[PDB]
RNA sequence: CUAAGAAAUUCACGGCGGGCUUGAUGUCCGCGUCUACCUGGUUCACUGCCGUAUAGGCAG
């Protein structure tokens, strides 16, 4: 909830064999866990060598294509698997279900540490860039250079000084190369909204999901609702039941030193927009915070608006 | 030391998917503006072949069946008229570090585990494993139907640092054998760049380009897709095709099938050839599992015989199971 | 000594798409720049041939009925206006390696099968069946409508090893005869070349080339396409043709249907014709199915007669079953 | 340290036979475009001259 100095774009990720599942009740584009979850990777691997601090992530969303089918006329769709290897015995095996995406899409980032009065701006977009080219950015690979690394140069903004026209001047000079995609935000009092309006009849806020974004035809007495805006269902963080165990207590953790709940997902509101809509960028970044006295997590763009 | 009950390695030798694009040869060093090879339909009208049974059989109902045309609608892909050459590019890093896993419980274990390759890498280099992965770059593997029944098959490997080529082999794929892994001064040195890739000395980005003589017309052999077959709905279509846009490609785990054929060391028979390295090792296409677990030979079983009890194993099933860290996997209960 | 559960044999003499090209005779040899056959639409009004069958057939149905629209759109192609000669343009490779499957359960079965594949070569060569399919392309059997009357039919075959041309035929299909397979000379040089590439000694890429007199501004016939008149507005077309980029063509396993004509040995009348090579030898057009499995004729019962119990048997049924290996398929269970 | 970590869909095929789309016709009436200008880009940091080595009587 810190604002940062910098603003970090990686300009063409291209994120080969994703996860475009991402929800038990959501389908497609993934969460903004695993962009906020990549960035607190690269505060493990680089951020404590280069002494900066990387705290937000801004999905940009340029290409999308999803490997799904459609045969047989029917308005639904299925997906495509892959194979795996033989049984255990030598005969076959069980088929789970996994979702899959060519993703790409553009990262602006948040830097606050002291790095800029040690290192200039090329360095320090060189070194984590050239740290990123190596990682797996939303469970799947991320594809490196090729003929199309003429993009490939990041870009770094100091925030805070300079006069207004330089603000203004190289804010429009960084949403110049952010022009063809659609960022993303989270609009939960909207929500808070249209539960305001539907509070005649009954402010259940599931059934609000699911009289969000959908096609509602109202006849005469036939008229489709007009939607405010291209809003999406997206998951919003976690709302753990089991109170907190001991480290050593839950047989096949995944390390005996760190506690334990069960939790669930949580689901809120979001939406696609124009980079251009934006007043300021670094109103953009996907923080996430926690109170950890009770089950109460989500990830979160706060003072958008 | 009981083993940890959460292990998983993440892979190395990660490729992507290669796209095909057909041309003529001979203009074959400009190879950058060829069209891509299209996936379309067509129609197959063809008769009912299989094999029938005898219970629950009416002759009506057999030879009402046998006697009747079959309609079908199929995915090809074909080089156009005036074109008889096969261009497959695609890229690959070679990470290293390929000793430390990303999830495991225990803190002995894990240590054990990097005192056990640490002490592999010591005692001998990764030479062996990168000289195979070289005879399987050399030759045209990952050109799995496509390069049987081919005039001329050409290799161009690059090795790339910046926007810029640091150094480019060309090989040729029908004289370097299938099944006979002989040294070669260019293989050698190929073999140190991926050595030194995988020991964590550097970064290594390979650019593979391959080409094939196939004729002019002919059909290309691109990756097949799921139709789930769930039930109903079966569908007019079959046999779809996998694409990128408006491209024909194949999937990256086929190629990263076709690098790691390594295992020479079945107890079964040596003469059949190298297949890939699995644990339970196995192949799908011929139904059976080599390497049993009956035998002592699993990589469970040397794995635990070789890290809890230091009982070291003969040097090519250690270089079996370094090659299963290669691979990656989900280990453990 | 079960059979095995999964077989799969990929196909040799594998086709190319034929593509169609419309010129004048004796500017033949320069048929290199002739254009495309192009496929357009035309409007046709439709009448009532059908049977009725006086149930509901009234004489005042037939004059309400022949009110009725019988409105349509179909596709034709015809050659241009001064031009009176088709040209048919393929490939095909003879890939050779006819005995071993691609996929194949049991160890001991797929052994057998290769002892028997291998005594029936070692005993005899491919000469019978390479001496079939000479003659298959020898005459015009791919041009399936078009030849029927024409005035000269002329076929140019040529060997191809590099960019170049090792030996061309040049035959003439109308005197060769349709049903008698008779010996000559030049048949036994191309049978020697196809008998010499299915043995896998070496690389064989043909180029096919066909030139047929019909007239000026006569029909062409290429392949028809699937489609199906579902619940849609408007109505659509009810005839049209395969094509590539702008020009008319045939499918490529309607050439492969025309090449493997060999099967002169039916049980039920050699007086007929060779028609094609099928397991439960059946004819589509006819509606009829020769070689019954009720019978002892049929593939998969001299398959397992031969593989499995060593009956061996005739020698012509022999070349039967060979030339279903060389056709390819998915056998077993 | 990312609903984290892993994965070969394969084999074969003939869409094809036949057709009459016809018949008839008025595109009509009317109108204000106008005032003003320095191409000299370099329509090539130049086009032909004692030395294939940077030295020049040039039409400049």
């Amino acid at each position: 909830v810190t604002d940062p100095e910098a603003l970090l774009l990686l300009p063409r990720l291209s994120i080969q064999n994703a996860n475009a599942i991402s929800s038990p009740l959501t389908w497609g584009f993934p969460s903004p866990g695993a962009f906020t979850g990549f960035v607190h990777a690269l505060q493990r691997r680089v951020g404590i060598s280069l002494d900066i601090e990387l705290d937000g992530v801004g999905i940009v969303c340029h290409r999308f294509e999803a490997q799904i089918s459609q045969p047989a006329g029917k308005r639904t769709k299925v997906f495509n698997l892959t194979r795996n290897p033989l049984n255990r015995d030598g005969s076959t095996a069980a088929i789970v279900e996994e979702g899959r995406a060519h993703l790409e899409v553009s990262l602006l980032l948040g830097v606050h540490g002291d790095g800029l009065d040690d290192h200039p701006a090329q360095e320090i977009a060189r070194q984590v860039q050239e740290q990123a080219g190596a990682m797996r950015l939303a469970g799947g690979s991320i594809l490196p250079w090729c003929n199309e690394r003429f993009p490939a140069p990041n870009a770094e903004l100091l925030m805070l000084g300079g006069s207004d026209e330089q603000r203004r001047k190289n804010q429009r000079r960084l949403t110049r190369r952010l022009l063809p995609g659609f960022a993303l935000v989270s609009r939960e009092a909207l929500l808070q909204q249209h539960l305001e309006t539907l509070r005649t009849t009954l402010p259940e806020a599931t059934t609000l999901d699911a009289l969000l974004d959908l096609c509602r035809i109202n006849f005469e007495p036939w008229q489709v609702r007009d939607k405010p805006g291209w809003l999406v269902p997206i998951p919003a963080g976690y709302n753990a039941l089991s109170p907190l165990y001991l480290p050593g207590e839950v047989r096949n953790a995944r390390d005996r030193e760190t506690p334990l709940r069960f939790v669930e997902n949580l689901f809120g509101l979001g939406e696609w927009l124009s980079p251009h809509r934006v007043a300021a960028l670094s109103d953009l970044l996907w923080y996430h915070h926690a109170e950890p006295d009770k089950g109460l997590y989500r990830w979160s763009t706060p003072r958008f608006v | 030391l009981s083993t940890a009950s959460v292990l998983a390695f993440e892979r190395k030798l990660d490729p992507s998917d290669a796209l095909m694009s057909a041309g003529a040869w001979a203009q074959r060093d400009a190879s950058q503006e060829w069209p891509a090879v299209t996936v379309r339909e067509k129609s197959v009208r063809g008769t009912i072949s299989n094999r029938l049974k005898t219970k629950d059989r009416d002759p009506a109902k057999l030879d009402a069946s046998i006697q009747s045309p079959n309609l079908q609608t199929v995915d090809v892909a074909n080089l156009p008229s005036d074109a008889d050459t096969l261009k497959v590019r695609f890229t690959l890093r070679v990470l290293g570090g390929a000793g430390t896993p990303s999830a495991c419980n225990d803190a002995a274990y894990r240590d054990k585990l990097l005192q056990t390759v640490a002490t592999y890498v010591n005692d001998q280099g990764f030479a062996e494993l990168a000289r195979r992965y070289a005879h399987n770059l050399a030759n045209a593997r990952f050109l799995w139907r496509n390069r049987v029944g081919a005039e001329a098959v050409e290799v161009r490997i690059n090795h790339i640092r910046q926007g810029e080529v640091a150094r480019a082999w060309r090989f040729d794929a029908l004289a370097i054998g299938l099944r006979d892994f002989k040294a070669d001064a260019e293989l050698d040195a190929l073999a140190e760049l991926i050595a030194s890739g995988l020991s964590g000395s550097g970064h290594v980005l390979l650019e593979v380009v391959a080409f094939a003589r196939i004729g002019d017309g002919q059909e290309v052999f691109p990756s097949q897709e799921l139709i789930l077959d769930k039930g109903d709905k079966k569908g007019q279509k079959s046999k779809t095709l996998y694409s990128v846009r408006d491209a024909a490609a194949i999937h990256s785990q086929k190629i990263g099938n076709a690098l790691r054929t390594i295992d020479t060391w079945y107890p079964d028979e040596d003469g059949l050839g190298p297949i890939a390295v699995e644990p339970y090792g196995s192949v799908t296409s011929q139904g059976k599992a080599y390497r049993q677990p009956k035998q002592k030979l699993d990589f469970y079983t040397l794995l635990d015989n070789w890290v809890l009890r230091d009982e070291a194993p003969a040097v090519e099933q250690q270089h079996y199971v370094i090659a299963n860290l290669i691979r990656g996997g989900v280990f453990g209960e």
